[PDB]
């Protein structure tokens, strides 16, 4: 216990470096809806190689 | 309405801002809009304004005591980094602008937004739930304006002079506009009595009978004897409200608002209080209230009162040296003598100060303060209490205007420090009490409309002696008002004045008093028989709406919070 | 409660709870203290079985 | 140097004798500069004609009631005050009104001399009972502003005269409100809303235009000092 | 100065903070002259902590003594003796204000004294045995610096004394027009003013240091601190006040401290005040300021923050400080040295780079989309992070200094660190809405509105007022000392002169000669418990001098007519005006405003973190839940308890719904309930949910 | 047992509930604000929670 | 009555809305459900009254409720 | 007393028989006693104390 | 009575920079309103010129000190903010100040270019000891009212330039009063006396003319209703 009181703890202020950030979770999906969906559909079989 | 800083509002609405920015082609993707908002690009405010509007936000102060401590407001941008709060809701929040801080929350879900603007909207919570009386009313300077505006003073310019041998009536104006023009010209004082023709204001209830027995309508002109200030004040109230013609001070305004709430919708009361706020501030700005040394008068007779009391004090002091009285008896005698002196000086003060003195004008109008503080400031402080609570025999002959001595000031600090140090313990005790009351009564909920029981409880409406008159009881407000009659109200004749199941209100209270009956049966939650929780009809009309409670009301929390509201005000 | 009855004890509770508040002028409608009291008399001590 | 934003004027026709003009977006600090000046100019610059004094045959002293008529003397005085009079020339003209028999005496039954017009022929003056005979005369002058009844203790020798206050200004009631409004980037500009009420003789737009012209002319007196000095011109 | 002299009852070996008995907090009659009764913290530590008296000294045994004048058979002597509480209890001690003749005889037959019970009584001349040394004996240094203290209640005096210690120093200091005689010493003994160590002549003066030549062939040099950071973030600036060729004397101030002018304490600014309500903008103790105070930087303050970052080794590689960092434009590195640190004097905005520091990452398997993007463009690949030091979200200013410690030169870096860099960012702050200002009498308030100079009420001469205070707060809060302060401030600002034709005026019978006439912009001292009685101040108000136009704006009653700045019409009644000395409190709005949309959370609790850090979330306590329940707001409570606090799977979905504008999904099971279930299961309790 | 555990003595309440195999019915809004389920009061009661709204045919037409 | 036109979220007046349902709570669920339906249509029955420039769904729902245009069943 | 004190007229009516002593003596004197500085022994001896420690 | 008379304005120079103007006669109730309008216009709408930025030889930012200069950089900026300057062209202009060796550097030591003038040469700027060396370059622009300093990076300037606040308004003080005349009707007409005092940048007459012009243009909008 830290803070001159028995209320707070050493561990309350641990910032998580792994916590998911919503914006990125959105952004990637948009990229998946912008890269794979639109730009791919411009060269038919020539773009098909990029898929594999 | 409430004002929010630009930066706080922008960063807090960031997601909606990005959505709208990308919608209006300002950004090609979400990340671009995010980066644009990060540096607050100029071309986003036009989107933020249409985003912020119509989106309620909850405002809250700490500590929270009653449910009015959280309220929904409609935000509007304001320059700066501080939140602008409406002056009326401060009393509801118990907030003061000597440095309080407030938190803001944003409802996201559609259900939450509907709750915020229907249930929690600030304009829909004027009535205090504790007693069903209005809490958003003018206070402090707001009253001092309406007071000064409506006060009538004789010996002014532009008065109403009756017809004489050589001259006709002088102070008669064809309309309020002419009176306003005269006031601008400097010929008519606002507080001077006049006779004016009023065509848009309904006449008083009694005056109506002899003038428009058929019925008053807009445009029906009548003649009123009143000051211009009262005429201006009465146009703030709804047109249907009859002319009042009284000197407005705290209790009169409370009466007017109480009458308005009962017979008008909620929106009308909100608009009326807003208009009253505007007028009160505008006219308090010009009332001239101010403090100065020569303004705080000192009673001339003090040198006589204290000199006279000196003989009695010396008499007691010398009577103690002979062992004819106990030490405690001598202390009690001195305490009584100095209490008499303090009362004498206080009444001499209230005799001496003129009517329109700023200090006495502030105190008497009910805006704030009390007469004892004025007595302490001007007359003298008097006796004080030591740490143990005993009354120190030596009084404080000086006053805070005259200039206290060193030792009087030293001995004055005991009680001041004790009272200052008691507040934290009072708050802690009140918090514990509220916790326990909330814990015990947390499953008292209105589950069914009516339990259909006849077992009520007796209540008294009128007090009288063996010989005298019937007068409304001293605690009708807390016991009888806002109930439901369990059984019909029948007098000694047999005719039913009020049928069973009827709501009880001030009109009904007066009607029952007109019937000359003293006691009646009212339904109660003590006798309520529903298996689960309670029923609406036994609880009575909701304090927060003035109407019958609806199913699902969490009456238990309301009761606990109402009981715990005066946590720090029950000082022995 | 034991002498007069259950109808009387509630009156005494409400009166004594209300008077202390009333001394300082705090207006609280009776029904709140009524609700608080209602939960105090939900149970009876059993004697015979 | 050019102003940041050109103000614009819009009109809400509140009523046949009232109107509300909104001027926006004014730069910070100009709303209160314009509002009070416009109000005072409107209330005390437009000239007009109004009744100033009256004489009644039925009453000479003891101004309480005229025999044979329902209305009190003060009621008739107020009814006459509530009258619309337009005089072409500024001469202090004298007008008469006579009626006999039962009925109602109305503004439409008065005969005005040449050069005088009454725009309210439906204004109720009084009501006369059987065997009634109402004779009254009054004086009409042009003036500016509201002037209290001038005491006639020096000219009172002509007993029976009844001086009254004069409402010369066609504009009856004006009030201004300075609201806050947003420019594209900033939240501190001013929208000046001015509500004006007028007699039947004039219209709100004409009164506002006359007030603006008077203010422009008055401040030209100072503008003429040095026309070359730089000013914050709104442009065309 | 008042921290070094603090007395504390808490801590080891004393009153345990858990107990904190309420009985010991009150004043005991022995505090007179030993411990100040007015100065205490306003928090729960009330009473337990107080400042030492001005004249007090500690006996070697640890008992506080206090001086008293020995008195004799009706005559006061020159023998001042220090007495302890017990030894003083044996005698009779008389008050200081009592009168005495030139020799020292008591004029009045009966004298008011203190007595063994710690009580106040009256006794004849023969009974007296001692007297106090001076009226100020019972008050501490801070409480002594409040003019007209005796006209203020103990509560407001305590608040004012506490707030006087929160005044931030300003860019330019100005001594109060009206104050106590103490302001001098409180600075000299504070140690923040450079003093002469020997009599002599100043040789050369510079902003960075001063030199003096003693009278015994000795040369002394004093270095002056410049723009140094204080523990609490303020500016500890120093500046000289002497000129070349000036003959200084021993113990003479040579340079001013932060809050000092001419060696006198200057904690705030004296400005024109008018007491009157004004359109409700100052309602409920709020304050209204003229824009002038912002134009001429009357209340501007300098604040310096100190950011740090250390480069230290890791098991995947060392951490390096460099200009270049991955995934940023070259324009982002505009003001970054080749060694990564920002230039001195460069302006830094929110989120800017102060020190670039790449650290090993070693995560090679990137997602295929990122592989494609990095193959399309020139950013082929990198194996390090962009963990640079960045300005906190809310701070800005100009870099005034940099310091670097390196293990390369065997600096005493605590074990586990290779390099450490400190950057100082300083910024000016003008007063703005939300700031807190207070007088010396506990009348603090926020700034509701700052108005243009043309909107302020102005005197007939044309000078607008700077501040306007609400009238209704003065009498009920019961601090009339501020009115006397304002009136004497006006008397001091404009010189005063009293004519002598029929002798001296009766009200000026006891006024010293030097006070008969004074020039304009003079300074006056009003000792506490010995200040100017209201009769003398009333006479001074009635005998003021005129302005440049040969007229008096404030009448003999301390009131003057004011013209409304909005409408222009004069106010119907006169208003009281004068000069009040106000402070600027460190409880600024510039560093208290914060808010959060979505950002970092807490690991263990999965809740948003709070406190000083950026994106500090707010706490929805229990009473808030009770209020929501009383409102019947079931849905909003659930949203505030699950979606926006600890619903890990719900937060992302709500954010993406908002960004897409879709409907908000219903909340799921919060982490709190899941963790509680797992705990109870761990305790071998088969908590099974039923439907 | 949830509220009883919250108030005074958790161990005793948990032991008694376990040996008795008691179950807490989610009526009473102290327990609901712990589980996070929307409280059974005001807007949350089944009477209002299941309100279904369908536009009138006249408006649709 | 003579009450002026409501401003902002006070439009429409609350007292007039109370006539359309049992009490506040039922109005909350009723308006919230209508707003949810409006969002469903916007993102794929639509707004049955002419909308504003960018009027939010809940405001449109309350404006419809002002005219008692819809109906609901209290699903006890 | 103070050479460089600016002239500030005072309303004081009583005379000061004892100048205000040092405002930081409580700390410095205690520390000097702790370290036993000879500059503290010189003052302790003046109090009529023999062989101070 | 409708008098056919119009107001007239008369000037009176009390000093080189203080002037009193009498407007009369006016209909009753106009004096205070017109005085308020004039004061509100003069105090915050009289255009002028003032310093915009300053660069010193040996400082990278304002929180430093110049060797051999008694005054700090902040003190120097405070003294410079009191400079009275006038510019004939709207575009920015540059001014220089160089001083070496001991002495006192004042506003009278500046070397302004053509089209720029300074009217307070006695303003004390700083003092220098034996090794003092002060070089300063100042930028002057035209404007009105008050504008806070603009940060470099927003302006795209390189390190070293020190933006400063600009005080453009030249009006120092304004006041007015109203008296009752007797020309036509007893005490029913107003005479307005307005007193203006400006810094030496411009004379009161030009400021009054500018205020009148801006007010006339503003009321032209009301006139435009036709
Ligand atoms: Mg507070
Ligand atoms: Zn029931």
């Amino acid at each position: 216990t830290i803070g001159d009181e028995g209320d707070s703890q050493l561990g309350d202020f641990i910032e998580d470096s792994e916590a998911v950030v919503a914006v990125d979770a959105v952004s990637f999906t948009l990229l998946q809806d912008q890269l794979q969906s639109v730009l791919e559909t411009l060269s038919e079989r020539e773009a098909g190689v990029v898929r594999l | 309405q409430c004002g929010l800083p630009k930066l706080m509002a922008l960063e807090l609405f960031k997601p909606f801002v990005m959505k709208r920015l990308v919608d209006l082609n300002h950004a090609q993707n979400i990340k671009s809009a995010k980066r644009m908002v990060e540096r607050q690009r100029p071309q986003v405010w036009d989107v933020l304004e249409e985003v912020i509007a119509e989106h309620p936000v909850l405002l809250n102060r700490a500590p929270t005591l009653h449910r009015l401590g959280i309220q929904a407001f409609e935000p509007q941008l304001v320059e700066g980094k501080a939140i602008q709060l409406h002056p009326l809701v401060c009393e509801a929040f118990n907030a003061d602008f000597d440095g309080d801080q407030m938190a803001v929350h944003l409802p996201l879900s559609a259900e939450a937004q509907a709750e915020a603007r229907i249930l929690m909207l600030s304009s829909n919570n004027i009535l205090s739930p504790a007693s069903g009386k209005p809490l958003a009313m003018p206070r402090l300077d707001m009253v001092t304006g309406l007071y000064y505006l409506t006060t009538l003073v004789e010996g002014a310019t532009g008065e109403y002079q009756a017809a004489t041998k050589d001259a006709p009536e002088q102070g008669v104006y064809s309309s309020p506009a002419e009176a306003i023009m005269a006031m601008d010209r400097g010929a008519l004082s606002v507080r001077a009595k006049i006779k004016v023709r009023l065509t848009e204001l309904r006449p008083p209830t009694d005056l109506e009978a002899q003038l428009f027995e058929n019925g008053w309508k807009p445009g029906d002109a009548w003649t009123a004897e009143t000051t211009l200030g009262r005429v201006m004040f009465n146009e703030l109230l709804p047109k249907s409200y009859p002319f009042v013609n009284e000197q407005m001070h705290k209790k009169v305004q409370a009466r007017i608002i109480n009458d308005l709430a009962e017979r008008f919708p909620m929106i009308v009361v909100a608009q009326t209080v807003d208009k009253l706020k505007d007028a009160g501030f505008y006219w308090a700005t010009r009332s001239g209230v101010t403090v100065s040394m020569a303004d705080v008068l000192v009673p001339p007779q003090k040198q006589e009162i204290l000199e006279r009391h000196e003989a009695e004090a010396d008499a007691i002091e010398r009577k103690y040296q002979r062992g004819a009285l106990n030490h405690t008896e001598r202390n009690e005698s001195l305490v009584k003598i100095w209490q008499d002196a303090t009362e004498e000086v206080g009444k001499a003060l209230e005799e001496f100060y003129p009517a329109d003195n700023p200090i006495i004008t502030i105190v008497k109008s009910g805006a704030t303060g009390n007469l004892t503080q004025t007595r302490t400031l001007a007359g003298m402080k008097g006796l004080v209490t030591n740490p143990k609570g005993e009354f120190i025999p030596r009084p404080i002959k000086s006053s805070f205007r005259e200039g206290l001595t060193v030792l009087e000031y030293f001995i004055n600090t005991h009680g001041a420090r004790k009272g200052l140090a008691d507040t934290a313990l009072r708050t802690a005790d009140s918090g514990y009490l509220t916790r326990r009351l909330v814990d015990v009564s947390q499953d008292v909920i209105v589950r069914e409309h009516d339990c259909e029981t006849e077992r009520g409880i007796n209540v008294t409406l009128a007090e009288r002696g063996p010989d005298g008159t019937l007068i409304r009881d001293a605690h009708v407000e807390t016991s009888a008002f806002a109930r439901t009659l369990a059984t019909d109200a029948v007098d000694a004749n047999g005719n039913v004045i009020i049928e069973r199941g009827h709501d009880l209100g001030d009109p009904a209270i007066d009607a029952l008093l007109a019937a000359g009956i003293t006691t009646v049966k009212v339904r109660s939650v003590l006798t309520c028989t529903s298996a689960t929780g309670v029923c609406a009809m036994c609880y009575g009309r909701s304090m927060a709406t003035g109407k019958l409670v609806d199913i699902g009301e969490a009456v238990g929390i309301v009761a606990a919070q109402s009981i715990g509201e005066p946590g720090t005000q029950l000082t022995m | 409660l034991r002498v007069q009855g259950p109808r009387e004890v509630q009156i005494h509770l409400v009166k004594e709870v209300q008077e202390v508040y009333r001394a300082q002028g705090v207006s609280i409608h009776d029904k709140h203290i009524e609700v608080i009291v209602r939960q105090m008399l939900r149970r009876v001590t059993i004697i015979d079985s | 140097m050019l102003i940041s934003q050109r103000p614009t004027l819009s009109e809400e026709t509140v009523a046949e004798n009232r109107s509300r003009f909104v001027i926006e977006p004014l730069e910070p600090g100009f709303g209160y500069t314009l509002g009070n000046s416009l109000r005072r100019t409107l209330l005390s610059s437009i000239p007009g004609a109004a009744v100033t004094s009256i004489r009644i045959d039925g009453v000479l002293h003891e101004f309480t009631t005229v025999p044979g008529v329902k209305e009190d003397v003060t009621d008739i005085i107020l009814n006459l005050k509530g009258l619309v009079v337009s005089s072409d020339d500024d001469e202090p003209v004298t007008m008469y009104l006579r009626k006999q028999g039962p009925g109602v005496v109305t503004a439409g039954d008065i005969v005005p001399p040449a050069g005088v017009t009454v725009h309210n022929p439906d204004m109720h003056i009084a009501t006369l009972n059987d065997k009634g005979k109402l004779e009254v005369e009054l004086v009409v002058e042009r003036g500016r502003g509201y002037v209290p009844a001038v005491q006639n203790k020096a000219s009172g020798a002509e007993i029976g005269r009844i001086p009254v206050d004069s409402i010369y200004s066609p504009v009856l009631k004006v009030t201004y409100k300075v609201e806050a409004t947003r420019v594209e980037q900033r939240t501190d500009f001013d929208k000046l809303i001015i509500d004006v009420e007028t007699k039947n003789s004039i219209s709100p737009r004409d009164a506002l235009a006359s007030a603006g012209g008077t203010l422009v002319e008055l401040f030209g007196l100072a503008r003429e000092l040095n026309a070359d000095s730089e000013h914050i011109e709104i442009g065309p | 100065l008042t921290h070094k002299r603090r007395l504390s009852a808490l801590g080891p070996g004393g009153l345990s903070r858990e107990r904190a008995g309420l009985e010991v907090r009150d004043v005991h009659p022995s505090h007179y002259g030993r411990m100040c009764p007015i100065e205490t913290p306003e928090g729960p530590n009330i009473g337990l902590i107080g400042s030492l008296s001005v004249y007090a000294r500690v006996n070697p045994f640890g008992f506080i003594e206090t001086p008293y004048r020995k008195v004799e058979n009706g005559v006061v002597t020159d023998q001042i003796d220090y007495l302890t509480a017990d030894e003083e209890d044996r005698h009779v001690v008389a008050q200081a204000n009592s009168p005495t003749d030139e020799n020292g005889r008591f004029t009045e037959d009966r004298v008011m004294v203190r007595k063994k019970g710690g009580e106040v009584e009256f006794v004849s001349a023969d009974q007296v045995d001692y007297m106090d040394v001076s009226p100020r004996q019972m008050v501490s240094v801070a409480t002594a610096m409040i003019p007209f203290l005796e006209h203020d209640d103990a509560n407001r005096a305590l608040m004012g004394a506490n707030m006087q210690r929160q005044a931030v120093p300003l860019v330019r200091s100005e001594a109060p027009l009206v104050g106590t005689g103490m302001e001098l010493r409180a600075a000299i003994d504070a140690g923040d003013v450079v003093v002469a160590d020997k009599t002599g002549v100043i040789e050369e003066v510079s902003a960075d240091y001063i030199t003096v030549m003693a009278d015994d062939g000795t040369r002394q040099s004093y270095r002056l601190r410049k723009f140094a950071r204080s523990n609490h973030g303020t500016c500890a600036n120093q500046r000289p006040i002497v000129d070349a060729g000036q003959r200084v004397e021993a113990g003479q101030v040579i340079a001013d401290g932060p809050c000092t002018q001419n060696g006198e304490m200057a904690l705030g600014k004296n400005l024109l005040v008018a007491i009157m309500p004004w359109e409700g903008h100052n309602y409920e103790d709020a304050i209204i300021l003229s824009n002038r105070l912002v134009e001429e930087d009357v209340l501007t303050s300098i604040h310096i923050e100190e950011h740090e970052i250390d480069a230290r080794d890791t098991k995947l590689g060392a951490e390096e400080i460099t200009r270049d960092i991955p995934n940023v434009s070259d324009e982002v590195l505009a003001d970054l040295d080749e060694r990564g640190i920002v230039r001195i004097g460069a302006e830094v905005r929110d989120g800017d780079i102060l020190v670039g520091k790449v650290t090993p990452k070693g995560e090679t398997e990137l997602t295929p989309e990122e592989r494609l993007l990095r193959a399309i463009f020139g950013e082929k690949a990198r194996e390090v992070r962009d963990t640079s030091l960045k300005v906190p979200h809310g701070e800005s200013g100009k870099v005034i200094g940099i310091r670097v410690f390196s293990r390369e030169d065997d600096d005493e870096l605590p074990a586990g660190v290779n390099e450490l860099v400190r950057v100082y960012v300083a910024q000016k702050r003008k007063i703005s809405d939300g700031d807190k200002l207070a007088g010396r009498h506990g009348n603090k308030g926020v700034i509701g509105k700052i108005l243009p100079v043309e909107d302020m009420p102005f005197l007939p001469d044309g000078t607008p007022v700077d501040i306007i205070l609400n009238t209704h707060g003065v009498p009920r809060r019961m601090n009339i000392g501020q009115i006397l302060e304002t009136h004497l401030g006006w008397v001091a600002k404009a010189g005063w002169n009293i004519d002598v034709a029929a002798g001296v005026p009766d009200w000026a019978s006891k006024l010293p000669e030097e006070l008969y006439s004074a020039p304009a912009d003079s300074t006056v001292a009003t000792p506490v418990f010995d200040g100017a009685q209201e009769g003398e101040l009333a006479g001074l108000l009635g005998s003021t001098l005129p302005n440049r136009d040969g007229e008096v704006m404030v009448d003999a009653d301390g009131k003057s007519t004011l013209f409304d700045g909005r409408s222009g019409e004069p106010f119907p009644y006169p208003v009281t005006v004068g000069y009040m000395y106000i402070l600027k409190l460190h409880h600024l709005v510039d560093d208290k405003i914060h808010a959060r949309s979505t950002g970092p959370y807490s690991m263990i609790t999965q809740q948003p973190l709070g406190g000083k850090a950026q994106f500090g979330g707010q706490r929805f306590g229990e009473m808030e839940c009770w209020a929501m329940q009383a409102y019947g707001a079931a849905y909003t409570l659930q949203e505030l308890l699950t979606i926006k606090s600890d619903d890990t799977v719900g937060r992302v979905k709500v954010y993406e719904a908002i960004v897409k504008g879709e409907n908000i999904p219903e909340p799921g099971i919060p982490e709190s309930f899941k963790v509680l279930l797992k705990e109870l299961q761990s305790l071998c309790l088969n908590v099974e949910v039923l439907s | 047992w949830l509220s009883a555990a919250s108030f005074q003595e958790t161990t005793r309440v948990l032991t008694d509930a376990a040996i008795n195999c008691r179950s807490d019915k989610l009526n009473g809004l102290k327990e609901n604000v712990i589980i996070g389920k929307l409280i059974p009061a005001g807007t949350g009661i089944s009477r209002y929670r299941n309100i279904q709204v369908q536009p009138t045919e006249e408006a649709r037409a | 009555s003579a009450y002026d036109t409501p401003l902002g979220i006070t439009n429409p007046p609350i007292d007039e809305l109370l006539s359309r349902a049992s009490s506040k709570y039922a109005l909350v669920i009723y308006a919230a459900k209508r707003a949810r339906q409006i969002n469903d249509y916007y993102n794929q029955v639509g707004p049955l009254v002419e909308p504003g420039l960018q009027e939010k769904p809940l405001s449109i729902a309350l404006r419809e409720i002002h005219g008692d245009l819809l109906e609901h069943t209290e699903g006890e | 007393s103070v050479p460089g004190a600016p002239n500030r007229v005072s309303f004081a009516k009583l005379r000061e028989p004892l100048e205000v002593p040092g405002l930081l003596d409580v700390q410095t004197d205690s520390f000097e006693w702790l370290v036993g500085s000879d500059r503290w022994r010189q003052a302790a001896i003046d109090r009529g104390e023999e062989n101070p420690v």
